[PDB]
């Protein structure tokens, strides 16, 4: 067994004293810890994401790894030989590079707590290493981890 | 690591069979026959696959008849909240195709009836007499050969339903009739009565001491068991892992039991089975496997056939 | 289901294989042979037997002078009381047949047989 | 000029749902319909272009199937021309998308099928 | 935008009854018992687990004319959660869940211990009927499209208001074959009112008098209601006791022996309950078990006979398939062949056997006997054996 | 278009009645008219008649093929294809 890499660990944190609902999220609170309880639409495919990427000099042949995606795909700019002066055209390594499973799945809130004439609010909940394929549509289920904002990629 | 040991308490138990079919059903009163056999559509049969590519049945599949007051409902709220992998569902009519797979223009795509969704379980069936012709033609392929084939438009399959049927449906036109035949009462075929194991009749009679007695338990059960539903989970899915074995005694006593029940149904001058078919052996075969896991033994007794040519001989009447 | 047949065409065949079925068709009564193994599971039927061996083979297509067609291929019907195991031949016919396609009931439409 | 290879009986049957991030860059064997089928269609093997600007030419690059050869510059000037594919050294594959579906008797019952 | 001591002094008062059952609908005098129907409604059973549903449902049957759709209304406005709906604008999986655009439901389910009024019920697809009997039995709808399996619990209480075929129609002959409905509703439904009445001038002129009233000139309140709703539903626990139970089954013993079912029983189990929880008792004393045996009794006034079926019409066809097996017999006498037209042998057998009766009786005894398999059909052709 | 369809048709179908009657022709029997009967080259009509000894003899083998298809009966592929021819012979 030659192949060896860094285990991506990762923590869960459950039980929180409340829960709150897609209705009571606010932008005031991201990056805090939130438990939240709905009704899964729609599952997606478990996909890749590039969790750590390497990447090679096409002038040089020098490597770049261990850079970061946030949520577009990026490329070094600084080639690390002071000799080459590259800048753009960068390869990417499919090998070397180390992925994740991703899925994610599009929730609404509960019959119980929809208010009267009202279209329920969604919200999409990414679902990422061992926890992809856990929930399936149409179930009730509480979510527990991480309020994130996207960009617009 | 008690529950091993729970285990092995129950199995070593005299009175198996009388505590096994007095625990199902512990709301609704009487019907011990009826509980007896939803015990065994519990327990079910071993699924053969023969050597030329051709599948046998092993699921167990009931009819019950009775008065538009008889619980049969109730038996099936019962096992649907008891049983896993379970699908209650009407006869009649569901959300777009109910017990049949249906085409989707999103280009088609399969929608699973109830038949589907239980899938290595059990589909109870709410009036079952009025059910519609499609779906009539296709329960005459999901019991037996337990796939529904869909051909339509651009998309062909076949669809493998391993399912056990238990069905409740009332006599049409009223009361179930005590001079006519059972046949005359359903509203049912020959070949999907065939197709069913076993029948179980039940009336709603007029007597004081009955109707007393029922009315004080029904409202004992509003504010006021031999075993409990995980005991009862647990047995029952080690019944599950028994795979009974059969003996050359056991062999001869079914061929003469099947001698003695085709001798019987001789209707008169055509010589015709209306009847008692190929089904009736395998479904001898397959209550005698329920039996003899209900017992939790790995051989099928005479016996055991004996009980279960009782069995069809209760249904048979 | 059976995990013993290994290889990419399940009804391909080698040289030695060939050469058994040379072996095997110079054999008299090979008739009978293939009329009482086809569906071995079921019973009796020797005219269901032989009906499905003369189906499953077929005929010979027949092209007269790029003006007539006749077709080559045998149809056969099975008509008989519930219970005589009539299904069963033919998910035989689905294990046995190069190429099967099923069909059945309220099920088949009448463009989901022939074409759309 | 070219011999294939076909990897028969792979040990390990994975379907569609069963697809995780461990198994890329590996053989997988996956059972499943195909819906829609593409025509046959024409692709370069190998892939070479000429620079207008400078005598030298591309060399010829393998094919992956996945993705187009990025030319970052040429072997004789660093920086992007026009490139046009030349007649010297042509080689031509057939190469055709199908869309696998997960088939419906392998699925949840009820679920939703997987598209790769 | 745009205590509880209240309830108390209410609860000590022994004219509560009457007081309620005038101020739930001030406009409409008569029919006493429909609005103390439709207020059990509005107390209910308690929401039992180990499970049985602890509501009440009423179907009215009466003419469009004769005010019931303002009762609808009245009682839309009354509760703290129900959902007022057209039978006619919502059919086939409407009032049920149903996928959208995400998953839009109906107010089967959003309306939880709520109650559901259907206005134009005789308008009911057949999809809504099936819908609709797992709506009363097994008090939850459960759907399967587009991968999205959900098994929602509806737990509502339905107040269906039906529609007579045409003109309104005599009490001889009775009403329940009238209304198009499956008798499976009609078997599940727990009180039937039918508001069908005849004139007789008595109270008219009163009711003619107090409409124009509102012209000529301008009890409990709805807000005290709903609050005596809110707090009847979830802090009042109502029990069971075990003397009563005597008297439910000597109850039950005299409604057999007149007719009844067990789902009677448990209606009259669920009423006590509920006029308990109207008491603010906590407990289930004698007389609310006499009240509900009383008004189930007032209910069944109008061997059950259900199943659209009468037993003169089940031993007429009996009858008739013993009639058709004569005229085959003497068919047979006549002729070799058994095989005959339906219209010829049919007009035979009504001119021959006895007085005159639908043509669909004697195809409908002949599909029995296709079923007891004494007759075969083809097609038409009908031989005997 | 004229697309090539070279089937073998296998069809199952029932009596009038759910049970065919010998006394009766095959016309009446079936439901199907005289073209789709008249392509088919073999028709098998199959009567389930009471036998004293047919039903022994068919019942002692599906019983002994219950018994012989029950999955409780050098390395393991190879045993396991060397029994099965067994069980086939
Ligand atoms: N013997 C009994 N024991 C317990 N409960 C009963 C018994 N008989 C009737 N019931 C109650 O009465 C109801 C009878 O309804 P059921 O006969 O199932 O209607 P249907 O015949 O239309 O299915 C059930 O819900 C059940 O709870
Ligand atoms: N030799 C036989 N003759 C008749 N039936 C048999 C025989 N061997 C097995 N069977 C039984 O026939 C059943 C399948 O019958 P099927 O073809 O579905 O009936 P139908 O002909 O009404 O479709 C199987 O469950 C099998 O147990
Ligand atoms: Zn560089
Ligand atoms: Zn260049």
């Amino acid at each position: 067994s030659p192949e060896q890499t860094e285990r991506v660990f990762q923590i869960s944190f459950f039980n929180l004293p409340t829960v709150h609902r897609i209705r009571d999220i606010r932008s005031e609170k991201i990056g805090s810890l939130l438990s939240i309880s709905g009704t899964v639409t729609r599952t997606s495919e478990v996909r890749p994401e590039l969790y750590k990427a390497s990447f090679t000099c096409d002038m040089c042949r020098a490597i770049v790894d261990n850079v970061e995606q946030s949520f577009k795909y990026t490329e070094p700019t600084f080639c690390p030989n002071p000799s080459c002066e590259n800048r753009a055209f960068w390869t990417l390594n499919v090998t070397r590079s180390r992925f994740l499973d991703w899925q994610k799945v599009r929730i609404q809130e509960n019959a119980n707590e929809i208010p009267t004439g009202s279209m329920p609010r969604t919200l999409d909940v990414i679902l990422r290493g061992d926890s992809v394929e856990r929930a399936k549509p149409g179930d009730r289920c509480k979510f527990t981890g991480v309020e994130i904002v996207v960009p617009d990629v | 690591s008690d529950e091993i040991n729970e285990l092995k308490e129950m199995v070593k138990d005299e009175h198996i069979y009388d505590k096994l079919v007095r625990s199902i059903a512990p709301a609704v009163f009487g019907h011990e026959a009826v509980k007896k056999g939803i015990l065994l559509q519990m327990l079910g049969g071993v699924h053969k696959s023969t050597v030329e590519g051709i599948k046998l049945r092993g699921d167990i599949n009931i009819c019950v008849v009775g008065d538009p007051s008889t619980s049969k409902s109730q038996f099936l709220k019962y096992v649907v909240g008891f049983a896993p992998r379970s699908v209650y569902t009407s006869g009649k009519a569901s959300s777009a195709a109910g017990l049949t797979a249906a085409v989707v223009r999103d280009d088609y795509t399969i929608e699973a009836g109830a038949l589907m969704l239980a899938d290595n379980g059990i589909c109870c069936i709410d009036e079952f007499d009025k059910m519609d012709i499609s779906d009539q033609v296709a329960i005459h392929e999901a019991m037996e050969q337990q796939t529904i084939s869909i051909a339509k438009a651009g998309i062909h399959a076949t669809l493998n339903a391993r399912t056990s049927i238990l069905a409740a449906a009332n006599p049409v036109g009223g009361r179930y009739n005590r001079k006519l035949s059972l046949r005359g009462n359903l509203n049912m075929t020959a070949p999907i009565m065939s197709r069913f194991d076993l029948f179980f009749v039940i009336l709603d009679d007029c007597n004081e001491k009955i109707d007393t007695e029922l009315a004080s338990h029904i409202v004992d059960l509003h504010m006021k068991p031999p075993f409990s539903a995980e005991q009862l989970r647990r047995y029952i899915k080690y019944a599950r892992t028994f795979k009974p074995i059969l003996t050359k005694e056991a062999r001869s006593y079914l061929v003469e039991k099947y001698k003695e029940l085709r001798k019987d149904d001789a209707q008169g001058f055509s010589r015709s089975s209306y009847r008692i078919t190929v089904r009736q052996l395998e479904s001898m075969i397959r209550l005698s496997e329920a039996i003899a896991r209900a017992n939790c033994v790995d051989e099928i007794t005479p016996s055991f056939i004996a009980e279960a040519y009782d069995l069809l001989r209760q249904s048979i009447i | 289901a059976n995990e013993g047949e290994e290889g990419l065409d399940v009804f391909s065949w080698t040289e030695e294989e060939e050469r058994e079925f040379r072996k095997i068709s110079r054999d008299r009564g090979i008739i009978d042979k293939i009329i009482s193994s086809m569906a071995p599971s079921i019973y009796g039927h020797r005219d269901i037997k032989t009906a499905v061996a003369c189906s499953l083979f077929g005929g010979v297509p027949k092209n007269v002078n790029g003006k007539h067609s006749i077709r080559g291929d045998i149809n056969v019907l099975l008509l008989g009381d519930p219970g005589t195991a009539k299904s069963q031949i033919l998910k035989y016919v689905e294990k046995t047949a190069h190429r099967a396609v099923f069909a059945t009931g309220q099920g088949a439409s009448a463009v989901g047989l022939t074409a759309s | 000029s070219e011999i294939h290879v076909r990897i028969s009986d792979f040990p390990t049957i994975y379907s569609l749902r069963e697809l995780r991030e461990s198994n890329l860059s590996s053989l997988v064997r996956v059972t499943g319909v195909v819906t829609r089928r593409t025509g046959v269609f024409p692709q370069l093997k190998y892939v070479k272009f000429n620079c207008l600007k400078c005598g030298s030419i591309l060399g010829p690059f393998f094919q992956d199937s996945n993705e187009e050869i990025r030319i970052s510059f040429c072997t004789n000037c660093k920086s992007k021309g026009p490139f046009r594919v030349n007649g010297e050294k042509t080689v031509y594959r057939n190469y055709q998308r199908v869309t696998l579906q997960e088939a419906p008797g392998t699925v949840p019952p009820g679920r939703l099928p997987r598209h790769r | 935008k745009v205590d509880l001591a209240k309830i108390r002094e209410v609860a000590a008062r022994e004219d509560l009854y009457s007081l309620l059952a005038r101020s739930i609908a001030p406009s409409i005098y008569e029919l006493e018992d429909v609005k103390k129907g439709i207020l059990l409604q509005l107390f209910g059973g308690t929401n039992k687990t180990f499970r049985y549903r602890g509501d009440i449902n009423i179907l009215l049957c009466g003419d469009p004319s004769t005010s019931k759709s303002q009762i609808l209304q009245y009682v839309h406005k009354i509760t703290p959660r129900g959902v007022y709906t057209s039978g006619k604008g919502s059919s086939a999986v409407g009032l049920t869940a149903y996928i959208t655009r995400v998953l839009e439901s109906g107010a089967l389910v959003l309306s939880d211990g709520g109650v559901c009024c259907i206005d134009e019920f005789d308008k009911m697809s057949d999809s809504t009927r099936s819908v609709l009997h797992e709506v009363m039995e097994q008090q939850t709808i459960s759907i399967a499209k587009a991968g999205i399996i959900t098994t929602l619990n509806a737990r509502s209480s339905i107040l269906a208001s039906a529609n007579p075929i045409g003109s309104r129609y005599n009490p001889n002959l009775p009403v329940t074959e009238n209304i198009d409905l499956p008798p499976p509703l009609l078997s599940r439904f727990d009180l039937v009112y039918l508001v069908l009445d005849k004139v007789d001038e008595k109270n008219d002129r009163e009711l003619a008098k107090h409409l124009t009233n509102l012209y000529l000139e301008d009890v409990l309140p709805v807000e005290f209601l709903t609050m005596y709703i809110s707090y009847a539903k979830e802090h009042i626990h109502p029990i069971i006791t075990e003397a009563a139970k005597t008297e439910l089954v000597r109850a039950y013993v005299g409604m057999r022996k007149m007719t009844a079912t067990t789902r009677q029983l448990e209606s009259m189990i669920r009423l006590a309950e509920a006029h308990a929880k109207m008491k603010l008792k906590n407990v289930v004393e004698l007389e609310d078990v006499q009240e509900a045996v009383r008004l189930i009794r007032s209910a069944i006034k109008d061997k059950i006979d259900m199943n659209l079926v009468q037993t003169g019409k089940s031993v007429i066809q009996r009858k008739l398939q013993e009639d058709l097996s004569r005229e085959i017999m003497n068919v047979l006498k006549d002729q070799a062949s058994d095989s005959m037209s339906f219209n010829e042998l049919i007009k035979q057998i009504n001119e021959h056997s006895q007085d005159r009766v639908e043509s669909s009786d004697i195809q409908e005894a002949l599909s029995r006997l296709q079923q007891e398999d004494k007759v075969i059909v083809l097609g038409g052709v009908r031989r005997s054996v | 278009t004229t697309l090539q369809a070279r089937c073998s048709i296998i069809a199952a179908a029932n009596p009038n009645g759910g049970r065919y009657n010998s006394t009766l022709p095959l016309a009446q029997n079936v439901s199907l008219t005289e073209p789709i009967l008249s392509r088919f080259d073999i028709l098998c009509v199959v009567r389930d008649l009471v036998d004293e000894e047919a039903d022994e003899r068919l019942a002692t083998f599906v019983v002994d093929s219950h018994v012989r298809s029950h999955p409780e009966n050098l390395n393991a592929r190879q045993r396991r294809l060397q029994r099965q021819r067994k069980k086939e012979e």
